[PDB]
């Protein structure tokens, strides 16, 4: 049972590291595709031009 | 792309209003040799000077 209960504090707190290490990851392809669309805009912008 | 062609349509617009009026200008130049012109289109079909 003790053996448990340090697995659950564990697996809560690779749950939170991970967590972290995926909203930092998604944070950094999220301004990659923003940036990407922006250029996309800035070309299509040219080309109405 | 909303803003773009709003800039292309004024552009457009002020683009064509500026080549009207040219044109209304150079509609005087184009009057001013029309007779010359057609002296010498009337000279050319009949072979000799009008």
């Amino acid at each position: 049972l003790a053996d448990a209960d340090a697995m659950h504090a564990k697996a809560l707190a690779d749950a939170k590291a991970e967590s972290e290490k995926v909203t930092e990851e998604a944070k950094q392809d999220s301004e990659r595709i923003a940036a990407q669309l922006s250029e996309q805009a800035g070309s299509e912008a040219e080309r109405i031009k | 792309r909303a803003q773009a062609s709003g800039e292309v349509a004024q552009t457009l617009t002020q683009a064509d209003q500026q080549l009207s009026a040219q044109g209304d200008q150079v509609r005087s130049g184009l009057e001013s040799s029309v007779d010359g012109l057609s002296a010498k289109l009337a000279s050319r079909i009949l072979g000799v000077d009008v």
